[PDB]
C-alpha cells in the first residue's frame, strides 16, 4: 500500500497529550489500527477500525478519522512503556495484496 | 493462549529457512489468519503474509517474495514460514501472529485482530 | 444492506440420480464407458455429513443395473424348450447322479433321436413312479414353470468390477470415517468423481472379494434391535477359502433343434467325487470369537450363539457360490456352530452340492441353465464378509443368510452419497449496485476463494443405455440453461460477484454483518434463508432488473 | 481461433487465402455458421441434435468467460508470447491460411485460453469493478 505518517518522534509534558497522525495515500474506510510497541516486544494492539480501544488497553489512547488522515491522540500521557506507536492497514484480494505498517513515533515524556 | 516461535539460526547467505510458529494452549480454528511480519530496526512490520485455518488457501506478498516465500500450514497447532533464499532476515526479525478479519462480501477482507504475537527471532547470515 | 448475488457457492442437496457406468478403460462391458474413473479424492476439511447406507439409492440403482446387464447376456442363447420331456433315468454305474434317456428332437421336425445325459437329482423332479433300484420316470425342475435358457458359450461369469461416475453438477461424498457405522454423521467426508470399482459378487451367507475394513471389525445394521433385520459384518482381515469340483466331466453336444444344440453332462473320467469347500480352521475361529466379541459389546449381559443354518431349504440354507460359472450350494452348518461368553490340516471341512438349474436374483421363471464345465474347476476366494441374521433364553442366536442380493453391495455402497451442487445463492453485503473445497469454512473465507474456484464449475459444461446417456446429457444442458437464464435476468453477467438493488430483509436474517460472514459455513446459511428463495428471486427478476432498465433506458428514446 | 494483432483491449469459401484476406471476409462470413443454431434412428437423431446443442453451447461459454461478445472480432488482454509464434505481424497475417496458423500454435491453445479465462477476464472485472463499491 501506498502510505506515509508524521511526526517520526513524539514528546509529551507527563500527564499532558501526544499525537500520532497516519497519513495514507490511499483512501481507507475506517480499517486501519493502531499498535503499541515495548522495546523488545511484538506490537500491542491498541485501536480497531480506527476509533474502538481494544480490550486490555486504557481510555489514555483515543483517535479518530477518515480518507486518508487518521491519528491517536494519547491523553494523561505517560511514557513508562517508551513505547513506538504504529499505523496498520491492509486488504485481501485474489488479485492483489494491498498491505502495511508505518515506522511508528517513538514516544518520550517528562 | 500464546504463540512460540523457534528455527531461526545463522546459515549461508541465500540458504533456505524454516520457522515454525506453534499455538501453545490451542488450535488454529474459523477466521484464524495465521500471519507474519518483519521487524527492522528503526521501522515497524513488514507484511509477509498469512494462511487460513480451516483452508488451504495462503496469502503472501510476493512482491516482496514471490519465488522466495511459501507460508506452509502444518499441524492444526502450526505454520511453518518457508524462506528459498535469505537476505533482508539479517536485518528485519521474524514474528509470528494470529489475527483476524473483516469480510466484505464482496471478494476480500480488511485486518483487525493481531492478538497472539510470538516472540519473533533474527535469521542472519554469514 | 443489499442482496448480493453469487455464483459458485459451495452447497449441496441430496440428490438421486442415474449415475454414469463406467467400466475398466483396459477391458457386459458395451454398456459402460471403459474410462479412467480419475480418482482425484479431495478432503473436505472440517466438513460433518449424515450417511444413511441403508437409503441410498446407488444400492438400488446397481441392483438394477447388474441384472439388465446379466438377462443382456442370456438374450440370444437357446431356450431348452425340447428338452421338457419325459426323462427315463436310472442309476449312474460309474448317488446325486442320474443317468436320463430323451427323445430329442433333430435338425428335422419330423423325426426324434435317443439321447442321453447325466443330471444332478436337485435338478430332477420324479413323476408319479418310485424308485425301483433300475429305472424311474421324470420331469426336468421347472418345466411346470419355464423354458429354462442355456447360457451360451462365452458368457461370462467374471465379475468385472463397476464404477459409478457422477454427472456433472452432481459429486459423490465418500465417508472416510472409520468405524462409522451406516448411519449417522460422518466427520470426516471427501469427494470424488468415481467410485471404486466394485466387483458385482453373487453370493449368500458369506460375503467374498470385497473391501476389508481398515479398523477392526464392523457390524452394520439399519436395526439392530429387530430380528428380521440382515446385519452386515465387515472382516478386516480376509479368510483363506478355496473351493473345487473335482469329478473330471466331459461335455456332450446334442443337437436339439435346427441350428441349436445343448451341452449335456456325461462320460465322468472313473471316479465319483463330492464337490467340497477347503476353509482355514484358525482363522474361522479366530473371526467369530472376534465377531462374536463385538456382537457383545451392542448385545451386552448375552451369551451369542453362532450355532445355526436357515433350516433346509437349499436356497436359503446353503452358500451360494460360483465358480467359473459353476454352481455351488455349500453347507456351513459346520462353520456355524460354536458361542461366545465374554467373561468365560487345521482346516474345515464344507460339502458342496452343485446344481444346474439357476433361479437367478430369486426371481420366478427366469431360469438359467448352467452347462457343464470340463477340466479343473477350482476357485480360491477372500471372505471378506459375513451377513447374519439374529433370531427369551439371554442368548442372541445367529444363523448366517441372505438371498437379497442388495446386501451384497450394501457392503461396499455403504461408503458413498451422491449429491448434487447448487451454484447459486445470495447474502447480504453493504453495496448497493475442487469446486467444494471451499467447504467447513466461513463464507466469508470461501467468498475469496470463490473468485477463482468458482470456475471449476465450468469444467461440467445399447437400448436403454443410449437412453440413460441421453437423459443425462439433456439435463445437465437444462440446468445449465435455467441458471444461466436466472443470471442473464437478474442482470448478472460477470456472475462470480453480482449486486442489485434489492435491500436485506431484517426478516430473512437479522444477524449483523459480521455474524453472518465470519460464523457461518454456506450451507448453514442457505438452511437458514433457503425458504425466501423464491421471495428474492422475484425481488430481483419482476422488480428491480426490470425497473433499473425502464427508468433509465425509455427515457432515453 | 487465435492470433496476435497490435491492438490491446459459404463458410469455408474463405479458405486457401490469407488469414487476412479471411478476416476481412469473416466480418460478413462468420455469420453463416449462425444457419447451424424409429428406434435405433430415433436416437440417432436425438445423439444428433444433443451433440450439435451442446457444441454450441461451449462455444458460447468460452466466448462469454472470455469477454468476447461481439464475438466476430475480440481484443483481449493476453499478450502475445514469442514462444508460440516468432513471426512478424506481416509475415503471419499475409503467408499464412488460418489452418497453416492452427497448426503452429496448435498446441498453445489451452495455455492461451487459461490465460483468458483466469486472469485477464477476471482481473479485468475486479480491479474495475468492485472498487465501485
Ligand atoms: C470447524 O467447525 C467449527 C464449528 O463450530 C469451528 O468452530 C469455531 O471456532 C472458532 C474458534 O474457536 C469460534 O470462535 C470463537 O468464539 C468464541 C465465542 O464468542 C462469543 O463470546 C465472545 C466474548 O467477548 C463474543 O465477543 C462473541 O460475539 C461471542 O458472543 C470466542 O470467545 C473466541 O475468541 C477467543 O479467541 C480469539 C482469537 O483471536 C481471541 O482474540 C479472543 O479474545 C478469545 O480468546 C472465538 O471467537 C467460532 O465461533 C466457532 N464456530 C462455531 C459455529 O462455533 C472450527 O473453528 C472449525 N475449524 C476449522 C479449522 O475451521
Ligand atoms: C475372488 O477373486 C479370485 C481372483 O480373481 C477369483 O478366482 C479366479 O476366477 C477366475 C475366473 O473368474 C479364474 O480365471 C480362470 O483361470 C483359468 C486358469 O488359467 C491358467 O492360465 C493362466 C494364463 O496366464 C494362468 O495365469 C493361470 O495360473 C492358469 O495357469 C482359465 O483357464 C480360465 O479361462 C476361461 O476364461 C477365459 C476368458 O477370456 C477364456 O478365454 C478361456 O477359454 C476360459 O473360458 C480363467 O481365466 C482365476 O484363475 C481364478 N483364480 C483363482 C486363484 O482361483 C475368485 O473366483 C473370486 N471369487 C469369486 C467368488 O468369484
Ligand atoms: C481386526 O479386528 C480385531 C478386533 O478388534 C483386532 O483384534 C485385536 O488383535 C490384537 C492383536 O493383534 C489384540 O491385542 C492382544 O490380544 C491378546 C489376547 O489374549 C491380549 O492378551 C493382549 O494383551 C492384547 O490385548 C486385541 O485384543 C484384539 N482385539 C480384540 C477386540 O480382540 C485385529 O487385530 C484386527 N486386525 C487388523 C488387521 O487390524
Ligand atoms: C511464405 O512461406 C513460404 C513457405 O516457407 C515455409 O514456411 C515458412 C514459415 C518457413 O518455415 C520456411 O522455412 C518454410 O519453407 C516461404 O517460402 C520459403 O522461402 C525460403 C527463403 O529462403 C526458402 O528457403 C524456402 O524453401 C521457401 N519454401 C518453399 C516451400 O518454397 C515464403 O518466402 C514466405 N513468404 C514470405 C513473404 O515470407
Ligand atoms: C449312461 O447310460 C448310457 C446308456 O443308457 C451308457 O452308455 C452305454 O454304455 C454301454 C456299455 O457297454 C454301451 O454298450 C452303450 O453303447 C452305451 N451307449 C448307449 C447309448 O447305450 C452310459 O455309459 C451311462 N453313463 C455313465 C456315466 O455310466
Ligand atoms: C422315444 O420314442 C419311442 C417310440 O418308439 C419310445 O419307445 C416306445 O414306448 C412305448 C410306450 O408305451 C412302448 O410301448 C414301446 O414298446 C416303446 N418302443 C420301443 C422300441 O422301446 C421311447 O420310450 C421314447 N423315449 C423316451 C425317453 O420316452
Ligand atoms: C413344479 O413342480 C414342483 C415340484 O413338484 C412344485 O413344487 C412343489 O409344490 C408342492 C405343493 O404343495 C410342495 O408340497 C412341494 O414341496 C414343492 N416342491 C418343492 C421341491 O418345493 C412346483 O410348485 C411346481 N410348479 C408349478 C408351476 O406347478
Ligand atoms: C465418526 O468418527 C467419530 C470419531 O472419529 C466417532 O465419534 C464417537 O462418537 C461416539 C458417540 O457417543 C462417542 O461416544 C465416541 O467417544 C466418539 N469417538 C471419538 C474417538 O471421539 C463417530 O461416532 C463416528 N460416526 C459414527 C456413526 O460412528
Ligand atoms: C450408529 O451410531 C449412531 C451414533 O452413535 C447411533 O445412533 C445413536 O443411537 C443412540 C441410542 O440411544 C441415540 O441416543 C443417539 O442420538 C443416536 N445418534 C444418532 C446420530 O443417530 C446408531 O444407532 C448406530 N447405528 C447402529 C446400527 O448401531
Ligand atoms: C480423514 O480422511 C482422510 C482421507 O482418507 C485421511 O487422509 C489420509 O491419511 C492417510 C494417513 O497417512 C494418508 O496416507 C492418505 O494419503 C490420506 N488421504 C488423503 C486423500 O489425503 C485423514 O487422515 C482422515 N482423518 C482422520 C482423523 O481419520
Ligand atoms: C427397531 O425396530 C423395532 C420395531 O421394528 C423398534 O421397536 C418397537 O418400535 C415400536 C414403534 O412404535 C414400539 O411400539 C415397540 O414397543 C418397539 N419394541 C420394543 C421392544 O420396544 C425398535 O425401537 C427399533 N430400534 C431402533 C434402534 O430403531
Ligand atoms: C448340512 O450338514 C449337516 C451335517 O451333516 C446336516 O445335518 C444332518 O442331517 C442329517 C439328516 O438325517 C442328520 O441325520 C444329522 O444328524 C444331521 N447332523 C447334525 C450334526 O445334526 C444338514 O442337514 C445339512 N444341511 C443341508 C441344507 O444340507
Ligand atoms: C458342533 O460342535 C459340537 C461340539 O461343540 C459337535 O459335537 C461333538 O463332536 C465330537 C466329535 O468327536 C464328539 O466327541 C462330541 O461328543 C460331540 N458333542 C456332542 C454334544 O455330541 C458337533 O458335531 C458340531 N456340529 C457340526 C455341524 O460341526
Ligand atoms: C448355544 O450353543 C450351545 C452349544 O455351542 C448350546 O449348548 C447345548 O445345550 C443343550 C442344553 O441341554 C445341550 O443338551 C447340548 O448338548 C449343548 N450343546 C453341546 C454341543 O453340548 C446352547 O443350548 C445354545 N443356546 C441356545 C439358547 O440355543
Ligand atoms: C484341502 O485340499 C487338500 C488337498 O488339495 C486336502 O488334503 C487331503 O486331505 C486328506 C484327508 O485325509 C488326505 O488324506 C490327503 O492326503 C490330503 N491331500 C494331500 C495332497 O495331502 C484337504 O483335506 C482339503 N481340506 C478340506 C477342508 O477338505
Ligand atoms: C428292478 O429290479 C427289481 C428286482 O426284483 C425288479 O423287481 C423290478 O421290476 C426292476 N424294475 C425295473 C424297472 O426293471
Ligand atoms: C486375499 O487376501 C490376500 C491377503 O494378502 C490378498 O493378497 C489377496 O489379493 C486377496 N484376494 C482377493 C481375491 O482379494
Ligand atoms: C457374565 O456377566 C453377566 C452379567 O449379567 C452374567 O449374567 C454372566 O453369567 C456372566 N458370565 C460368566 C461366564 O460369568
Ligand atoms: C480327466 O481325465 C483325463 C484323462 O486323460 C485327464 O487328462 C484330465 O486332466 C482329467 N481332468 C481332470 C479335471 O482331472
Ligand atoms: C487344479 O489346480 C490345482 C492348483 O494347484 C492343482 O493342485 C490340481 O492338481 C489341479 N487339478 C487338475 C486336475 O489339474
Ligand atoms: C421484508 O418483508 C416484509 C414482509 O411483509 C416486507 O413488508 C418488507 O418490505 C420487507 N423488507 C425488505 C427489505 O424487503
Ligand atoms: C423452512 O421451512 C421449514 C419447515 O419445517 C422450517 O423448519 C425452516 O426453518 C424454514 N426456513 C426458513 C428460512 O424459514
Ligand atoms: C511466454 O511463455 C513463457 C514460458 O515460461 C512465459 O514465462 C512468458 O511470460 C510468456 N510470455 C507471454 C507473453 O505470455
Ligand atoms: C504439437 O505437438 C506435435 C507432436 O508431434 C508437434 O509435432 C507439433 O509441432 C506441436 N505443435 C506446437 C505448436 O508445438
Amino acid at each position: 500500500i501506498k502510505m506515509t505518517q508524521t511526526p517520526s518522534s513524539v514528546s509529551a509534558a507527563v500527564g499532558g497529550t501526544v499525537t500520532v497522525n497516519c497519513r495514507a495515500s490511499e483512501d481507507i474506510e475506517s480499517y486501519l489500527a493502531w499498535y503499541q510497541q515495548k522495546p523488545g516486544q511484538p506490537p500491542k494492539l491498541l485501536i480497531y477500525d480506527t476509533s474502538k480501544l481494544a480490550s486490555g488497553v486504557p481510555s489514555r489512547f483515543k483517535g479518530s478519522g477518515s480518507g486518508t488522515q487518521f491519528a491517536l491522540t494519547i491523553s494523561g500521557v505517560q511514557c513508562d512503556d517508551a513505547a513506538t506507536y504504529y499505523c496498520l492497514y491492509g486488504y485481501i484480494s485474489s488479485d492483489r495484496i494491498d498491505f502495511g505498517f508505518g515506522g511508528g513515533t517513538e514516544l518520550v515524556v517528562k | 493462549q500464546s504463540l512460540e516461535e523457534s528455527g531461526g539460526d545463522l546459515v549461508k547467505p541465500g540458504a533456505s529457512l524454516t520457522l515454525t510458529c506453534t499455538a501453545s494452549g490451542f488450535s488454529f480454528g474459523w477466521n484464524d489468519y495465521m500471519s507474519w511480519v518483519r521487524q527492522a530496526p528503526g521501522k515497524g512490520l513488514e507484511w509477509i503474509g498469512c494462511i487460513y485455518a480451516g483452508s488451504t488457501r495462503s496469502t503472501y506478498y510476493a512482491n516482496w517474495a514471490k519465488g522466495r516465500l511459501t507460508i506452509s500450514k502444518t499441524s492444526s497447532t502450526a505454520v511453518t514460514l518457508q524462506m528459498t533464499s535469505l537476505t533482508a532476515a539479517d536485518t528485519a526479525t521474524y514474528f509470528c501472529a494470529r489475527g483476524a478479519v473483516t469480510y466484505d462480501g464482496l471478494g476480500g477482507a480488511y485486518l483487525k485482530h493481531f492478538n497472539l504475537w510470538g516472540p519473533g527471532t533474527l535469521v542472519t547470515v554469514s | 444492506l443489499w442482496v448480493t448475488v453469487y455464483y459458485g457457492v459451495p452447497v449441496w442437496k441430496d440428490a438421486e440420480t442415474t449415475l454414469f457406468c463406467a467400466s475398466d478403460a483396459k477391458a457386459a462391458t458395451h454398456a459402460c464407458v471403459p474410462t479412467d474413473p480419475n480418482p482425484q479424492e479431495m478432503v473436505l476439511e472440517n466438513v460433518t455429513e449424515n450417511f444413511n447406507m441403508w437409503k441410498n439409492d446407488m444400492v438400488e440403482q446397481m441392483h438394477t443395473d447388474v441384472i439388465s446387464l446379466w438377462d443382456q447376456s442370456l438374450k440370444p442363447c437357446v431356450k431348452l424348450t425340447p428338452l421338457c420331456v419325459t426323462l427315463e433315468c436310472r442309476q449312474v454305474n460309474t448317488e446325486e447322479i442320474k443317468n436320463c434317456s430323451f427323445n430329442a428332437t433333430t435338425e428335422l421336425r419330423d423325426k426324434k433321436q435317443k439321447v442321453y445325459a447325466l443330471f444332478y437329482r436337485l435338478d430332477i423332479v420324479p413323476l408319479e413312479e418310485e424308485r425301483k433300484g433300475n429305472s424311474s420316470k421324470y420331469r426336468l425342475i421347472n418345466c411346470n414353470t419355464s423354458a429354462c435358457t442355456q447360457a451360451c458359450p462365452k458368457v461370462t461369469f467374471d465379475p468385472i468390477p463397476i464404477h459409478y461416475c457422477a454427472p456433472a453438477g452432481y459429486a459423490i461424498l465418500k465417508c472416510n470415517n472409520k468405524t462409522f457405522n451406516g448411519t449417522g454423521p460422518c466427520n470426516n467426508v471427501s469427494t470424488v468423481q468415481c467410485t471404486h470399482g466394485i466387483k458385482p459378487v453373487v453370493s449368500t451367507q458369506l460375503l467374498l472379494n470385497g473391501s476389508l475394513a481398515e479398523g477392526e471389525i464392523i457390524i452394520r445394521s439399519e436395526n439392530l434391535t429387530n430380528n428380521v433385520k440382515t446385519i452386515i459384518v465387515h472382516l478386516n482381515e480376509s479368510v483363506e477359502i478355496v473351493c473345487t469340483r473335482p469329478n473330471n466331466y466331459t461335455r456332450k453336444s446334442i443337437r436339439i433343434g435346427p441350428g441349436q444344440t445343448f451341452y449335456a453332462t456325461g462320460d465322468i473320467i472313473g471316479n465319483i467325487r463330492q464337490a467340497y469347500c477347503n476353509i482355514s480352521k484358525d482363522d474361522w475361529i479366530r473371526t467369530l470369537q472376534r465377531v462374536g466379541k463385538k456382537l457383545a459389546e451392542h448385545f451386552p449381559r448375552r451369551i451369542i450363539n453362532f450355532t445355526s443354518p436357515a433350516g433346509g431349504d437349499l436356497e436359503i440354507t446353503t452358500h451360494s457360490f460360483n465358480c467359473r460359472g459353476e454352481f455351488f450350494y455349500c453347507n456351513t452348518s459346520s462353520l456355524f456352530n460354536s458361542t461366545y461368553n465374554p467373561n468365560d490340516s487345521l482346516d474345515i471341512t464344507i460339502p458342496c452340492r452343485i446344481k444346474q438349474i439357476i433361479n437367478m436374483w430369486q426371481r420366478v421363471g427366469q431360469c438359467m441353465y448352467a452347462p457343464p464345465i470340463e477340466g479343473n474347476i477350482t476357485c480360491k476366494s477372500n471372505i471378506t464378509g459375513l451377513l447374519l441374521v439374529r433370531d427369551s433364553n439371554e442368548t442372541e442366536i445367529f444363523r448366517p443368510g441372505g438371498g437379497d442380493m442388495r446386501n451384497n453391495w450394501r457392503s461396499e455402497l455403504y461408503k458413498y452419497k451422491v449429491v448434487e451442487i447448487k451454484p447459486l445463492g445470495i447474502a447480504p453485503t453493504r453495496c448497493k449496485r475442487g469446486f467444494l473445497g471451499a467447504a467447513g469454512s466461513t463464507m466469508g473465507a470461501a467468498s475469496i476463494t470463490l473468485t477463482v474456484q468458482a470456475r471449476q464449475l465450468l469444467s461440467g459444461i445399447l437400448g436403454v443405455w443410449g437412453i440413460k446417456q441421453l437423459q443425462t446429457r439433456v439435463l445437465a444442458i437444462e440446468r445449465y440453461l435455467k441458471d444461466q437464464q436466472l443470471l442473464g435476468i437478474w442482470g448478472c453477467s460477470g456472475k462470480l460477484i453480482c449486486t442489485t438493488a434489492v435491500p436485506w430483509n431484517s426478516s430473512w436474517s437479522n444477524k449483523s454483518h459480521d455474524e453472518i460472514w465470519g460464523n457461518m459455513t454456506w450451507m448453514q446459511w442457505d438452511r437458514e434463508i433457503g425458504n425466501y428463495t423464491n421471495t428474492i428471486y422475484r425481488l430481483l427478476e419482476d422488480s428491480q432488473n426490470q425497473q433499473e432498465q425502464n427508468e433509465k433506458d425509455l427515457l432515453a428514446c
